[PDB]
């Protein structure tokens, strides 16, 4: 009896959502001139990692950035002068993510260790030392992001997320409800909501303050690899192992126009927007990073690394864009 | 299994009542934002090679 | 952090204990009995670069011993300094042993030498250099130290605008390229001392003259 | 007829030595430590191609050194330099191949990029000083200058060796590298055959090693054999056969890049793309 | 040059960092990395604790054989699905699989696990060093005769020992041992197109020669790889 009620309620939901689409984005868009072609050149090349590169994260001042590798190192670079400011050796050799604090006082990392570590950069001594170690998860860490100097949001492989308190080191909220393991999360500019995409081919919306899911989005038939969040705050884009990426809206609660090409077979690994939201930067599996028009489903340009492009990043001021790859090279583009 | 099925049904019911807006109205806001902020996007409109720090 | 040394043809030693001695460059700075500060020598972190004061070059020699965390100066204040993007050099000074010894460089003079003030009122102190300290990249290399009557000098401002770590937020710095000023909004009994002016555009780190506050 | 053949050899050498150095330069899919020796050999072979063979072919086709005598010495010295450098590069490539299959665990620690440069510097260094010292200081013709004059100076620019210089030169330049690579490839062939026997039971290596060893021997053996024999035999060799004796070295120079580079599928797959 | 006085110290510090990184790079290329897989019943813990002589995710172990360094990573408290984190281990030298052959009950799931590992797309060109642990318990339980294999594997009745058998104990236990080996090798040899191999063994509860066996198998693996690369095999 309960199953039938759930089925009819789901049917009612999809029917109510169905009677809301009157026009497609493409026909409204047809009255907009295309952006044309985009040309970017490799300004700088940062070298020094041994193994593959899996993560990177820009700084807020738009100069410094941090990257992670499988040999067990974190390196903080000076983008303008290519110098190296720091080099941090890790306890565990298998890491999957890194984050760089908004104030620039801390960095974090995690991986096949079920532990998130916090590193203090500005000390009375001249060395960088670990501050906290946040244990309590079961599966491998796949993402982590800073709220402020005391709050951090983690994504794990045991199909749960969590909100932590760095001062004490105890969880204050656990977000449960994903069927498969979750891989990526993105925050909002107003730091009140965040999304997360998992391997059950669905993405969910969460409320940080009170801590329960508000909306659930579907449409992909394979697992979700990357998720980014629109600069306005009312949309987001996902990236799947289906060689396809979609755009969803938080009010219409529907799949808007999708970006797919007939010459792509491999899934994507990273997604990011530009400052104005006109461009969509996607890192692919066939050694390439394509550039999409976020309104017309056109390939404005191509960014061509000798192995998989694993990570991306766009500066706060929009001046540059960095890419990482499994050949252990970081390139800065504009 | 009764408790799990319940938790599922009240979760779906909680998700059920949400305010919605028309697709065209939601799609117009993105166009408005793009046309309002297209002036200050260096990646969209290239900047002359005097104010960017990644020259040479 | 606490580096305390005692010594004094003679040899001087500065011993450090409390920080990563192997990541910091070191300096030796001289203070005459009744005259302002003066620079002597400098040894890099990796011992790959060494400079000496133009006045004495053949009669002096510096060396460092990283395993035992000791600094040396040979007769024939020891100050930390670390350089990277966003660092604050000259932040910590030693307990103090002065070194009384019986052209094209940048010279700078402070306008006055003394001024009487009253608590609760703002004060201004001026410095002026021969040539512009503003560089092509954008940094303006100016430092304020504010030695107190009895102890070693401290650090207040670096790069003419940035406030130090533990100093109260009553000090500020501003300038235009050649003329600079330091303003103290409020005032307390702990601000009594003499203030110094420094440049770091070139190796001869020519200090200023001093401005006593009574 | 013959002149067209020599020109074809020169053109083949020129085209073969350029692709290897170019491609090895702008890929990075093939920028491995082991490739630096390959393009160093390609550079040596290209330098031999641009300089020596044109003068050699014109001197042979006109049967007379219609040139200055100040440059005959430098011509001979450069020829000896480049031939010895090529042979030493072959020997070092063989030694590199030896460590991969006869000591596999310790391969990465030994053959790094800080030991390839030592080989490259030695290969350029020793032949240069040896050849220039032998030619300009007249150590080869000491005590036999009169017969040198009567034989070649009366009519000649061919190199001349005594009973003592010739054997030492043959000794070093031919016998040491060739013996080294023969021993290496012998043991490699036995090891490969044994390993191939085992999988199947719970013959490709023979073709490759045969090609390599046969090319090297066929190209180089007759010339050095006749050269070492002549001082002891009595200088009765005709000078016409010596021309073909030198030209086999240039033929080896032509074939070597084709053998070492294009025979391999990975290299071809950076060339197909 | 146009660099300031405070910009040269920055490049000096960067150069020292690069020197340290190059030293670490030289250290990193003389080590071989291994991945250890198995089930809870199989004695992974026993062998990992012998070779050296909280809800953590990975455990790391080091051992030295003939001036060669080996790294053996054991994946610990993870979930029941391995499809996602298995892409990180596509550059190891070899995979080690441990099987408990005394049970006969949960031994069919072991074959499925081995097939899943062998047929993975990210794990091709990687060889497997199969370990068959807990032989003394096997012998004790078979000589008693309380439990029969035919009750669990009815094909065991119509099986005869191979001629290649070299029992260096009994005329029957060897039949069961080689039956289990035949099952695993039948799974192994169904495909593989000559790019990775399987090396079965007869490890016991306590042994002092496992490290030497791993050394020899890794030597053979890398030698075959090098011979294939240069077109000699
Ligand atoms: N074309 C090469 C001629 C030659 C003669 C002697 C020696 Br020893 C080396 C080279």
């Amino acid at each position: 009896q309960l199953r039938q009620e759930a089925e009819q309620l789901k049917n009612q939901i999809r029917d109510a959502r169905k009677a809301c689409a009157d026009a497609t984005l493409s026909q409204i868009t047809n009255n907009i001139d295309p952006v044309g072609r985009i040309q970017m050149r490799t300004r700088r090349t940062l070298r020094g990692h041994l193994a593959k590169i899996y993560a990177m994260h820009w700084g807020t001042d738009s100069r410094l950035l941090v990257s992670a590798s499988q040999d067990g190192k974190l390196i903080i670079w000076d983008s303008y002068t290519t110098n190296k400011v720091h080099a941090i050796p890790l306890r565990s050799s298998w890491v999957m993510t890194c984050a760089y604090a908004p104030s620039g006082n801390y960095v974090a990392c995690g991986g096949l260790d079920n532990i998130c570590s916090i590193y203090n950069l500005k000390t009375r001594e001249g060395n960088v030392r670990v501050s906290r170690e946040l244990a309590g998860h079961t599966g491998y860490l796949s993402c982590c992001r800073f709220l402020d100097d005391n709050q951090i949001v983690t994504s794990s492989g045991d199909t749960t997320c969590a909100l932590w308190d760095i001062e004490t080191g105890q969880q204050t909220t656990t977000f449960t409800g994903h069927t498969g393991d979750v891989m990526s999360l993105s925050l909002a500019p107003d730091t009140r909501l965040f999304v997360s995409g998992a391997c059950d081919a669905s993405a969910k919306l969460w409320d940080v303050r009170e801590g329960m899911c508000r909306q659930t989005f579907t449409g992909h038939e394979s697992d979700i690899n990357a998720i980014c969040f629109f600069p306005n705050g009312n949309a987001f884009a996902t990236g799947s192992d289906d060689a396809t990426c979609r755009l969803f809206d938080l009010r219409a609660d529907q799949e808007l126009m999708t970006y797919s090409h007939d010459n792509i077979i491999c899934g994507i690994t990273s997604v990011s927007f530009s400052k104005s939201g006109r461009l969509l930067l996607a890192g692919y599996d066939d050694f390439n990073c394509n550039v999409w028009d976020a309104l017309k489903a056109d390939r404005a340009g191509v960014l061509a690394h000798d192995n998989r492009v694993s990570c991306l990043g766009v500066t706060d001021d929009g001046m540059a864009v960095a890419t990482g790859s499994w050949d252990s090279f970081l390139k800065i583009w504009n | 299994s009764i408790a799990q099925a319940r938790k599922l049904v009240e979760q779906l019911k909680m998700e059920a009542n949400i305010d919605r807006i028309k697709v065209s109205k939601a799609a117009a806001d993105l166009m408005a934002y793009c046309e309002a902020h297209a002036k200050e996007d260096p990646l969209l409109t290239p900047v002359p090679a005097s104010e960017n720090p990644f020259r040479e | 952090v606490q580096l305390v040394e005692s010594g004094g043809s003679r040899k001087l030693s500065c011993s450090a204990s409390g920080f990563a001695f192997s990541s910091f460059g070191m300096h030796w700075v001289r203070q005459a009995p009744e005259k302002g500060l003066e620079w002597v020598a400098y040894i890099s972190s990796g011992s790959g670069t060494i400079y000496y004061a133009d006045t004495v070059k053949g009669r002096f020699t510096i060396s460092r011993d990283d395993p035992k965390n000791t600094l040396f100066l040979q007769m024939t204040y020891c100050v930390r300094s670390i350089y990277y993007y966003g660092s604050s050099p000259f932040d910590f000074w030693g307990q103090g042993t002065t070194l009384t010894v019986s052209s094209a460089d940048i010279v700078m003079t402070q306008a006055t030498s003394s001024v009487p003030v009253t608590p609760g009122e703002s004060v201004s102190i001026s410095c002026r250099s021969s040539k512009s300290l503003l560089h092509s990249n954008g940094n303006t290399y100016l430092y304020w130290f504010l030695q107190r009557p009895g102890q070693s000098p401290q650090l207040l401002i670096y790069r003419m605008s940035n406030l130090a770590s533990g100093v109260p937020d009553r000090f500020s710095g501003s300038g235009s390229g050649t003329a600079f000023t330091l303003t103290i909004s409020r005032l307390e009994a702990e601000d009594v001392g003499v203030y110094y002016c420094m440049q770091h555009l070139e190796y001869p780190l020519t200090f200023g003259a001093g401005t006593k506050l009574e | 007829s013959l002149y067209s053949l020599m020109s074809l050899i020169i053109l083949a050498t020129l085209v073969g030595n350029l692709i290897v150095i170019i491609s090895i330069s702008h890929f990075k899919q093939l920028h491995t430590p082991t490739n630096w020796l390959l393009h160093s050999m390609a550079i040596v072979d290209f330098l031999l191609g641009c300089l020596i063979m044109p003068c050699s072919m014109v001197r042979t086709v006109e049967r007379c050194w219609y040139f200055g005598e100040i440059l005959c010495k430098v011509h001979t010295s450069t020829d000896i330099m480049l031939s010895s450098a090529s042979i030493f590069h072959l020997a070092f490539i063989s030694i590199d191949r030896y460590c991969a299959v006869c000591d596999p665990l310790r391969y990465k620690a030994k053959i790094n990029i800080s030991t390839i440069l030592v080989m490259i510097l030695v290969s350029w260094s020793l032949p240069a000083v040896y050849a220039f010292g032998m030619i300009f200081l007249e150590l080869n013709l000491k005590g036999v200058e009169e017969l040198y004059r009567s034989q070649v100076s009366d009519l000649g620019c061919s190199p001349f060796f005594s009973k003592v210089s010739g054997v030492l030169a043959f000794m070093t330049s031919f016998y040491i590298p060739g013996s080294v690579m023969l021993f290496v490839y012998y043991r490699i062939y036995f090891i490969a055959k044994g390993q191939a026997r085992s999988i199947n039971r719970t013959t490709k290596a023979a073709k490759t090693l045969g090609i390599m060893v046969g090319v090297f021997l066929v190209c180089w053996c007759p010339f050095f054999l006749c050269t070492v024999l002549d001082p002891f035999l009595g200088y009765v060799i005709p000078p016409s056969l010596n021309d073909a004796l030198y030209w086999f070295g240039y033929l080896n120079s032509a074939l070597n890049p084709m053998v070492y580079a294009f025979f391999y599928p990975w290299f071809r797959r950076a060339l197909k793309m | 040059c146009t660099l300031s006085a405070e910009d040269k110290a920055a490049v000096e510090r960067s150069k020292m960092i690069e020197k340290q990184l190059q030293k670490d790079k030289q250290v990193y290329r003389a080590t071989h990395r291994l991945l250890l897989l198995g089930a809870d019943n199989s004695g992974k813990s026993t062998i990992v604790k012998q070779m050296r002589i909280k809800t953590s995710g990975i455990f790391e172990t080091k051992f030295q054989v003939d001036k060669v360094n080996f790294h053996m990573f054991d994946v610990g408290a993870q979930r029941d699905e391995r499809r996602k984190w298995i892409q990180c281990f596509n550059d190891v030298t070899a995979i080690i699989f441990v099987v408990d052959s005394s049970d006969y009950n949960r031994l069919q799931e072991a074959l499925n696990d081995f097939k899943s590992i062998w047929n993975n797309r990210w794990l091709r060109t990687i060889s497997v060093i199969l370990f068959l642990n807990k032989q003394d318990l096997l012998a004790e339980k078979v000589l008693a005769g309380k439990s029969k294999i035919e009750d669990y594997f009815p094909e065991f009745a119509r099986y005869t020992t191979p001629e290649d058998a070299t029992p260096e104990e009994d005329p029957r236990v060897t039949r069961a041992k080689y039956f289990i080996r035949d099952e695993f090798l039948r799974i192994s040899t169904a495909s593989g197109d000559g790019r990775h191999y399987c090396y079965p063994h007869f490890t016991c509860s306590v042994d002092t020669e496992n490290a030497r066996r791993i050394f020899n198998d890794c030597r053979d693996i890398i030698q075959r790889m090098h011979l294939r690369q240069y077109e000699l095999l």
